[PDB]
DNA sequence: GCTTGACAAAAGTGTTAAATTGTGCTATACT
DNA sequence: AGCACAATTTAACACTTTTGTCAAGC
């Protein structure tokens, strides 16, 4: 049994074989020796993701300020801005 | 000829490890307001009982006895 | 293996070469988990990179005996074969910013010194972020705009 | 005087062998091995022993193969087998890989050999 | 005593804020925790437990403190051990 | 000198005031709420006023420059929190540059309307940064920050109890005390060691390390006198008999087959494999047979 | 060295007039062994800066658990550890957008932990752990210097080998050497154990063994 | 081992697990057990974290003068 | 020499309930 | 430090498939 082969391919380019698992599955993402994620070229996608937001800084202001806060906040700045001219 | 006696140097090692205790309890006396603070709380025994337990067991001069015949130790 | 060799012949490394000799880049700064005491995936002693601890035996367990050999292991990525392989086998890391071979900056003579004609004390300065050096500069614009430059800055001045 | 001939004596076939290096590993319980260093090295070259320096230290003390093979000829009897690449150099080249420098193993011709 | 000595020179720690009350002095001693054949055979080490008698007036322990046996030698860690005298200038 | 170097460039910067911090504080949210705005209504197909709208994408460039503006007058605080954690095994440098990552945090969360003095809610962010780094790094094998808490809490009631009792604490007391079984502390126990260096001094420690794994030479020896005198034993055995105790050993392959597997090359039951193996195995254990295999053991 | 002429750089540097009879012309011809080194082969010079560094394999720099209970491990784990740590780092602070200040300060530390991982202490005070001892870098590996130097003049230690102490041999033949029965009988224990299977008193090589 | 297993089987023995650690005497070494040390862990007695068992054996030797030693 | 169905043990597989692990957070002022 | 919470790993118990086995019959 034991021969099984697949091609794997990274963001920059890279083309990358992984002999494995003659009678068994294959992955569909793999982490190749460039130190990035591999996408298998034939025998598609799949797999999901999950996919979670980073939580950035917009998240960690808008839990605090509200819509209607920022709001005047940005006509106290844009009304000054125009006192400037 | 100053010639360190035993118990001379012994005392010489638990000044760094008396030392070291006291600065301790300058820095963290300050941020515990007053009234939860005593000489007991604050004062953690370690760099003292750690000077003399690393002694022993690490200084050149303490040295494992040797005693083949009573002449040699 | 032939125990007989002509030559043996050295040079600098490049990044590429250095690419081409790892079989994955270390990603973690982790050696072995504290409860397991196995090697940690992504990190150093990864089985997935380096190799397999134990002879022809995967990380999971899925692949065992010697009839499975020059092949990976799809759930935890270990090639089985011999464990002689960790000590034949290297990692590589990649920069997010480049750095200098310390050989070549502060040997005696300086190599990059004398290459780029900079003092080892104004090189040092360089690329350990204690002053800025110029890398380009444009002569057109600089020529052509001389004139308005100069009134400026007297002007100011 | 403490030094007595039942604790000084010491002799060795086969034994244990160190991790890192490959060498044998005297100062244990049990079979240490005698060091073999460059002044008996030099002493060796002086004589013009090619053989019996290379057997000290390729099969004698580094070789992977080398030793098995060897205890394995003189079990049977037969020749001993040429030794092989010892360890010591195998390591020195990882080592100097390690250190950015590309070093290169080449034959008269089949440009580089890897040795694995 | 020696100890006394390195306690009264310290003796007392002055905060720069506020005034600490922290002069320690006649220290005690408790007897040996165990022969020297225990120690040895327990591989334990030859000790007497040292703690100091001395603003609250708290009396604190420091921790095991070696002993010297009639032979002039310690017990650290269940081994017989000799500390060498040093000459210095 | 590198952590010179540091000191004196951000040195440079002055110091705020009250009024400052608030001010800057306001560019930065100005800004954050600018730049989010103008993403969201091209989502919902909106439009503003040419001039007003390039000015808001100003108050988004100036918002940055109060981020930064803030972020470099305190890094005088990072340093001054950093002081206190040298020498638990993280070099200077990495706890000021962890510090420094607690602190963009702390602008990123800071409150103006609360009217607290920046240098409370900062100090904060920047000292649970540094202790937070070092459960994460200090060790060489890493521990979950999680046990770290416990490893130093019962480091903790290890050392309020010497002080207490006049002795160190048993486990069964340590454990009293902590909440917990007593055998529990001495696996937390084992985990608080760390390791030794195998270069550390005549000879290093690691030239007498035994290598384990690698067998004897006289085993490999050994091992094919065993390999060839079971060849020969499997001669005496019927064609198809050798070939079941071959596959059923793995002796070939190198891995066992079931009953079922073995069965289904030859094509008969499972059963009659059973049976098979139990006439081959007497039949091995016959003394004729099997006389040359006691030695071998 | 990205945009750097070697031979209009060679060129500039062949030139032995311009008087040069101090050290200004052999400042040009000391470096231009250096600037012709490169011209002469294939070599890129864009190998001195490096953007990736390469790991050396585990079993070279092991971790393995010691007598007792205790680990033991090489400094290269820590040296190792230390450049990813902060190359890690470097990438969080430019995802965060953060001040050059942060930035170029953690691109100096990781300069600094790849010099550490090469040569430590070769510039600036080198890397200590526990009980202040630096830590031994690739270079120390390479030169085999354990406090201070031992340049393989430990050889390396061989099988088939003992010793003992001598005695006078005045019955002897120059030729002969007095040789411990024991010390003998383990130094040809493979020799002894063949002849002993080839006759019967052994049945098999590991029996001749316990023999 | 394949190996290993056929002969356990063929003869009854069986892959009871284990790796053989003894603490076996020196090479070179000889002489009479005076006294043995024992300390378990069904006592309470103390001992290092993990190590369920602790025993020290003691040899004695009493060693005629030969030639090589050393006198003066 | 071979298969059947029973029965069991053992090996897997899918569905849950602890636990383990990771990240966020703490507002007198503190440079 | 300590706690809350989410996310991930672990161990559970379970119900089903696989594998070894006995007795009876072809
Ligand atoms: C394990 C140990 O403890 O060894 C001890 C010491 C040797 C033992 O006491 C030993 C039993 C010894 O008493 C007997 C022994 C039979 O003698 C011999 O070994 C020979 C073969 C040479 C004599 C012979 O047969 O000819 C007989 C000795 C009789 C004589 C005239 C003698 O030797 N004098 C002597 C010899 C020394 O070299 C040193 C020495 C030293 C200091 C501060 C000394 O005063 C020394 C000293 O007076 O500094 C150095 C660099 O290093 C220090 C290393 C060690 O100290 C430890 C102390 C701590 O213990 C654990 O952590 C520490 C460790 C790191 O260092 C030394 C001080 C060092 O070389
Ligand atoms: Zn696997």
């Amino acid at each position: 049994a034991p021969r099984q082969v697949a091609r794997y391919r990274t963001d920059n380019g890279e083309e990358f074989d992984v002999p494995f698992a003659d009678d068994a599955e294959i992955p569909g993402t793999w982490l190749c020796r460039n130190g990035l994620e591999g996408t298998l070229i034939e025998g598609d996608v799949p797999e999901p993701k999950k996919v979670k937001p980073p939580r950035t800084h917009w998240d960690m202001l808008l839990e605090r300020r509200s819509v209607e806060e920022l709001e005047e906040l940005l006509k106290e700045r844009l009304d000054l801005i125009k006192a400037k001219r | 000829r100053r010639l360190r006696t035993v118990g001379e140097l012994i005392q010489n090692q638990i000044r760094v490890g008396l030392s070291r205790m006291e600065r301790v309890v300058r820095e963290r006396m300050t941020t515990q307001d007053v009234e939860a603070i005593t000489p007991q709380t604050l004062i953690n025994i370690r760099p003292v009982v750690a000077a003399i337990k690393e002694f022993f067991g690490t200084s050149q001069l303490s040295q494992f006895m040797d005693q083949n015949n009573p002449l040699s130790g | 293996d032939v125990n007989f060799f002509d030559e043996l012949r050295i040079g600098l490394a490049t990044a590429d070469d250095i690419r081409n000799w790892s079989y994955g880049e270390v990603k973690k700064p982790e050696t072995i988990n504290y409860r397991t005491l196995k090697p940690e995936k992504d990190g150093l002693f990864c089985e997935k990179i380096f190799g397999p601890t134990r002879d022809w035996e995967c990380y999971c367990g899925k692949y065992k005996r010697v009839r499975f050999k020059g092949i990976i292991c799809e759930r935890c990525g270990v090639e089985v074969t011999r464990a002689k392989v960790r000590r034949e086998r290297m990692g590589h890391i990649e920069l997010a910013a480049p750095v200098t071979h310390i050989w070549y900056f502060k040997g005696v003579p300086s190599r990059l010194g004398y290459l780029l004609d900079l003092a080892p004390k104004d090189l040092e300065k360089i690329i350990y972020f204690a002053a800025y050096v110029i890398t380009s500069v444009d002569d057109e614009m600089r020529h052509n705009e001389l004139s308005t430059l100069e009134a400026e800055m007297a002007v100011e001045k | 005087l403490h030094h007595l001939v039942d604790d000084k004596i010491h002799a060795r076939s086969t034994g244990p062998y160190s991790m890192i290096t490959q060498q044998p590993l005297g100062g244990k319980a049990q079979f240490g091995g005698q060091r073999f260093g460059e002044m008996e090295c030099w002493a060796m070259q002086a004589y013009g022993a090619a053989y019996t320096l290379q057997e000290l230290l390729t099969i004698k003390s580094d070789d992977t193969v080398g030793r098995v093979k060897v205890y394995e000829a003189i079990v049977k009897g037969e020749n001993i087998p040429e030794p092989g690449i010892p360890e010591s150099f195998k390591v020195l080249l990882k080592e100097l890989q390690s250190l950015c420098l590309n070093v290169e193993v080449l034959s008269s011709d089949g440009a580089a050999i890897e040795m694995r | 005593g020696g100890l006394e000595e390195v306690l009264a020179e310290l003796s007392p720690i002055e905060d720069f804020s506020g005034s600490m009350s922290l002069s320690f002095s006649d220290p005690r001693f408790d007897e040996v925790k165990a022969s020297v054949d225990e120690c040895k055979d327990k591989d334990m080490t030859y000790a007497a437990p040292l703690f100091v008698t001395a603003i609250k007036s708290q009396t604190v322990f420091m921790g095991d403190f070696p002993m010297m046996t009639e032979k002039g030698t310690f017990i650290i860690n269940g081994t017989e051990r000799v500390v060498v005298s040093q000459l210095v200038r | 000198d590198s952590v010179r170097a540091y000191l004196k460039q951000i040195g440079k910067v002055a110091l705020l005031n009250a009024e400052e911090e608030v001010e800057l504080a306001k560019r930065i949210e100005a800004g954050l709420y600018a730049t989010q705005k103008l993403a969201e209504l091209a989502e919902k197909g909106e439009k503003l006023p040419v001039q007003q709208r390039r000015d808001m994408q100003w108050i988004c460039r100036d918002g940055d420059r109060a981020k930064n503006h803030l972020l470099e007058a305190n890094l005088r605080l990072v340093v001054s929190l950093a002081k206190r954690y040298t020498g638990r095994g993280m070099a200077f440098l990495d706890l000021i540059q962890e510090g420094n990552l607690g602190l963009i945090r702390a602008v990123e969360k800071f409150d103006y309307t609360k009217g607290y003095k920046f240098s409370t809610y900062a100090t904060w962010w920047i000292r649970q940064a540094i202790t937070r780094a070092m459960a994460d790094q200090a060790r060489t094998i890493r521990i979950p920050v999680h046990m770290v808490e416990v490893i130093n809490k019962l480091g903790r009631i290890q050392r309020e109890l010497l002080q207490d009792l006049g002795r160190e604490p048993t486990p069964e007391e340590l454990a009293k005390e902590m909440d917990i079984t007593p055998e529990k502390v001495l696996e937390i126990q084992q985990y608080a060691r760390e390791p030794i260096s195998l270069d550390q001094t005549d000879s290093q420690l690691g030239d007498f390390i035994e290598d384990s794994e690698a067998v004897v030479a006289v085993d490999a020896v050994s091992f094919t006198l065993l390999q060839d005198q079971l060849q020969s034993v499997l001669e005496t055995l019927s064609e198809r008999e050798a070939g079941v105790v071959r596959l059923r050993f793995g002796l070939t392959d190198g891995q066992p087959r079931t009953l079922d597997e073995i069965g289904q090359v030859y094509g008969v039951t499972r059963e009659r494999i059973r049976q098979i193996e139990s006439k081959t195995m007497s039949k091995l254990r016959h003394p004729s047979r099997s006389q040359v295999l006691r030695d071998y053991l | 060295i990205e945009n750097f002429d070697i031979d209009a750089e060679a060129e500039s540097l062949r030139e032995v007039i311009r008087s040069g009879k101090g050290q200004k012309k052999l400042r040009a011809l000391k470096r231009l062994k250096v600037v012709a080194a490169f011209q002469q082969s294939g070599n890129s010079p864009m190998g001195m800066v490096l953007d990736a560094v390469p790991v050396i394999p585990p079993e070279l720099r092991p971790m393995v658990q010691l007598d007792g209970g205790r680990f033991a491990t090489s400094d290269l784990n820590d040296l190792y550890r230390r450049v990813i740590n902060r190359n890690n780092r470097l990438k969080r602070l430019i995802d965060l957008g953060a001040p050059e200040i942060i930035v170029n300060n953690e691109k100096r530390m990781l300069q600094e932990s790849v010099d550490a991982l090469f040569d430590n202490g070769r510039r600036g005070r080198p890397v200590t752990g526990p009980g202040n001892r630096p830590l031994k870098s690739l270079s120390d590996l390479l030169k085999g210097k354990q406090g201070r130097f031992r340049q393989n003049l430990l050889g390396k230690r061989v099988d088939y080998s003992g010793r003992s102490v001598i005695v006078v041999g005045p019955q002897l033949k120059l030729h002969q050497c007095g040789l411990p029965k024991l010390m003998a009988l383990e130094l040809f224990k493979p020799f002894v154990m063949k002849r002993l299977v080839d006759l019967n008193h052994a049945q098999n090589i590991k029996s001749a063994k316990r023999m | 081992t394949p190996e290993e297993r056929l002969l356990r089987a063929i003869f009854g023995e069986k892959a009871r697990e284990v790796r053989d650690t003894s603490l076996k005497v020196p090479h070179g070494e000889s002489g009479k057990v005076i006294g043995i040390r024992v300390f378990s862990r069904e006592d309470d007695d103390e001992l290092p974290a993990g190590v369920n068992e602790l025993v020290r054996v003691y040899v004695a030797q009493k060693r005629k003068i030969s030639d090589g030693d050393k006198l003066a």
